[PDB]
RNA sequence: GGCAUUGCCGCGAAGCUACCAUCCGCUGGAUUAUGGCUGAACGCCUCUAAGUCAGAAUCCAUGCUAGAACGCGGUGAUGCUCCACACAGAUGGAUACGAAUAAGGCGUCCUUGUGGCGUCGCUGAACCAUAGCAGGCUAGCAACGGUGCACUUGGCGGAAAGGCCUUGGGUGCUUGCUGGCGAAUUGCAAUGCGUGGGGAUAAAUCAUUUGUAUACGACUUAGA
RNA sequence: CGUGGAGGUCAGUGACGAAGCCUAGACCGUAAGGUCGGGUCGAACGGCCUCUAGUGCAGAUCUUGGUGGUAGUAGCAAGCGAAACCACAGCCAAGGGAACGGGCUUGGCAGAAUCAGCUACUGAU
RNA sequence: AGAACUGGCGAUGCGGGAUGAACCGAACGUAGAGUUAAGGUGCCGGAAUACACGCUCAUCAGA
RNA sequence: AUGGUGAAAACCAUCUAGUAGCUGGUUCCUGCCGAAGUUUCCCUCAGGAUAGCAG
């Protein structure tokens, strides 16, 4: 149902999409989530910047450079929590996490083409109304990450160079709305909508 | 020991590189933020101190200063750094056609064996009216947040038999990347002067490789505040004459420096000691930031600069000072 | 001075090397404890529930050290030629606004607005493509479009641009409409770009030399 | 079901290759094992009905013989050259009830190969 | 702590309880098909990101 | 213990395969049946004398 299946991480919730994202892969569903950074977690911030940082208390006594790594990076902070759900380790597995690649924001050669979403993972589908919720950015940000910023404008550039997209299309498919809007009533046309279309 | 010069190893090479750069003054029209030189003796200087509030205010103070021989320094290229997600990232470097032998030189291990076939078919892509040139010039106008400038040192100039240029990056903090890549233009295969980057009474920090014992030393260190108290230039006569001395000699001792030549370019005098030995690359950078303290204040008035001979001793400064005090001996007469 | 398990004594550069000497040893955010501001719950009050201001040698960056030996980029240098051989899961289409969700699209009027009027959502169950030997060979009509392909004009894309648009001309196709032929026997299912040697020219290593480096390597050098 | 020998029998098989030995070969029997092909071999051997026994092995710090890892190591006061020892391997965290964690469970992780210090660790290719 | 009573393990695999002497289900020839127990259905993990009523914000909730 | 050999307390050869209230090991397949963990005195400690369960 499409080779590839970019994802806009862009309010969703890192536990739900995840998993929903390991599924698909288990059964050969290439995958791209993208936007990571803005991904989006449940309770507080001061919340996550916890239920983390023991996460970073972690490390490996004798040696700490051998044990739990601490990635900051959103993409990563995310593609953990997932290999934590794929055996990452049989085969089937590595064969996984082998079809994933999650980027923070939207870098080609995707920019230019369609995304989607989880509806079974959105901060707005999942959250009673008003209620705590993280935002991975700052968590990230609270704890290394240095880029934020690079993204954060180094975003909104792409976000114009589009914007501007649309227009000329919107502006496009103005005219086909009129094209067939007007093209509209004659026969051949009649005779469709019966059978419907 | 110090637990955070770890791992106590050896440098990558004699010339260091400077980690960081300072932050940028946008409003400023385009200025270089660092440059380079080769670290020769330690020569003594007494000065009336203008300090206010001090104990030893309006006195003479002896204080032992260095002396980095700084020749004028040429550009051969200028890099543009894209800001990423990881880091910075060099998307394009682009060079000046007409290099010397000394940064060709550079390109080899085995200069002696090689057909001498460095930039050929680079210059030969310059061969027009831009085309290719102007548009990665074009490619870094657009893009890249930070202009680096390659550099190298004209090794002729100074009296070390090392012959190899060493390339270097200095950074802009000339804000409007536009300005950056015109400056850089305009600034192709010029020569640029030491005055031209710092002045006297400057608070700075230098670069350099710890001279190496035996493992035990050859790190890279890099010691911050040092006032520049002469910034001289080689073309004048009287470099050792003070406003206040005004004896015609050169700040050169009797027969050159221990362990290096005569000074017949422009020079630093460094406040203190910067790390590394003599014959040494030293890369002097200016402050990261606005580091004002009375210890940055004050404008020195420098009295008198001891050049004795400091191989063995010395009782006098010219060798006009020797047969005055001498006389005549067998050998003149 | 030939010699003295390094003969004694006077002093000494080079080195071994020392609080036994000299120099050097940083600024931005985000907080705790607390002090507040706005202000409910609870027609008063309240630093708090929804917000917000300040603030610990804390925290995290800046700076510093190392650079993933399977992390990456840019740039310089010619790989070229002569003979002999070898050959983790495509199956119509990843079908580009951003933001909000106690709100939003789309269209219209303009009084250019946090503006008015109209309209949509309740799933992609859509959209676009879709007929021909796994897709042929030939005849028109109507359109002046659609579409493929090799070229050309101009423009944009640096985040991993490595692509996307356009102008002109040429050449196919057109199922938009009407035709004219071929399909069997496949027998009632079994999907139907490296080697091994030459030549020519770029470079690296060894050997030599140097020492700023050194357990050995490595590293720095120099030499048509 | 199998082994050494005995009586009987198959007018059994057999230098046109018996017995044995192998074999990424085939068949039969739930199995003990039996049968066959191929290769190697060179002189005896097997089925059937019975008899008889010094009859079937993974162990005994088993006995005898042979051969390894250790190891080109310690060593001899470039060459020569052992022995002790040896179920099997040797990353951490947490749980695994029982002064039992080394094999399991759930995690962190993990690139070939090797030398040197007190298998980690410093460092070096 | 002692006494008596009936089981479980002992001589006993199998499904489940993350893992296990004492729990839960189930006493075993070799297979094919069907249905279940105990335990479960976000993913690792086969199975409803099922339906319906309410409750819960925790500065290391809770299961 | 018997008999012998050596010597500023011994060894050799037989009796002797000595005696064990024990330690380690015990050699093919399949099928079928299948426990006991204990009653009472001999006193028990040791070995049994019996009943119980399986034929």
């Amino acid at each position: 149902v499409e080779p590839v299946v970019v994802i806009d991480g862009k309010g969703h919730l890192v536990g739900r999409l995840a998993s929903v994202v390991a599924k698909q892969l288990l059964n050969g569903q290439k995958i791209v989530v993208v936007r990571a950074e803005e991904l989006n977690i449940s309770g507080e911030f001061f919340r996550n910047k916890l239920k983390y940082h023991d996460f970073l208390r972690k490390a490996t006594a004798f040696n700490k450079t051998r044990g739990p790594f601490h990635f900051r990076a959103p993409s990563r902070i995310f593609y953990k929590a997932l290999r934590g759900m794929v055996s990452h380790k049989t085969a089937r597995g590595k064969a996984a996490l082998e079809r994933l690649k999650v980027f923070e924001g939207i870098p080609p050669p995707y920019d230019k083409k369609k995304r989607v979403v989880v509806p079974q993972a959105l901060r707005v589908l999942r959250l009673k109304p008003g209620r705590k919720y993280t935002t991975l950015g700052k968590l990230s940000t609270s704890v290394g990450w240095k880029y934020e910023d690079v993204v954060a404008k180094l975003e909104a550039k792409r976000k114009v160079s589009s914007a501007e997209y649309y227009a000329k299309k919107r502006a496009f498919t103005k005219k086909v709305a009129s094209a067939n809007a007007t093209a509209a009533e004659s026969d051949v046309a009649k005779q469709l909508a019966a059978l419907g279309y | 020991g110090h637990l955070g010069f770890l791992p106590r190893k050896r440098a990558a090479s004699i010339r260091a590189r400077v980690k960081a750069f300072p932050k940028d003054d946008r409003s400023k029209p385009v200025a270089l933020t660092s440059f380079l030189g080769y670290k020769a003796g330690m020569t003594t200087i007494v000065r009336d101190l203008d300090r206010p509030g001090s104990k030893f205010h309006k006195r003479e103070v002896v204080e032992a200063v260095t002396v980095v021989d700084t020749p004028p320094v040429v550009v051969v290229g200028v890099v543009g750094y894209v800001e990423t997600p990881r880091g910075l990232r060099s998307l394009t470097t682009v060079w000046a056609e007409h290099l010397s032998d000394e940064v060709k030189r550079r390109f080899y291990k085995n200069w002696y064996k090689s057909k001498k076939k460095a930039f050929t078919k680079y210059s030969a892509k310059y061969a027009q009216d831009g085309a290719g040139i102007e548009r990665e010039l074009a490619r870094i106008k657009k893009y890249a947040s930070v202009v680096r400038v390659l550099v190298h040192t004209q090794i002729r100039k100074t009296p070390l038999a090392q012959k190899k240029a060493h390339l270097a990056e200095i950074q802009l903090n000339g804000g409007s990347i536009s300005e950056k890549v015109d400056w850089a233009r305009e600034h192709f295969e010029k020569t640029v002067a030491v005055d031209s980057v710092f002045e006297q009474n400057e608070m700075i920090d230098a670069i350099a490789v710890t001279k190496g014992h035996g493992q035990r030393g050859y790190h890279s260190r890099t010691s911050i505040n040092h006032k520049i108290y002469r910034v001289g230039k080689g073309d004048d006569e009287a470099n050792g004459a003070t406003s206040f001395d005004r004896t015609k000699k050169t700040i050169t001792p009797m027969g050159g420096f221990v362990h290096y030549g005569e000074i017949k370019n422009d020079f630093i005098m460094v406040k203190g000691c910067i790390p590394g030995n003599r014959k040494r690359i030293v890369t002097l950078r200016k402050s990261l930031y606005t580091n004002t303290s009375r210890k940055a204040l004050e404008e020195v008035s420098l009295k008198w600069i001891d050049t004795a001979s400091k191989f063995g001793k010395g009782r006098f400064q010219t060798p006009a000072e020797k047969h005055a005090f001498m006389g005549t001996l067998k050998k003149d007469l």
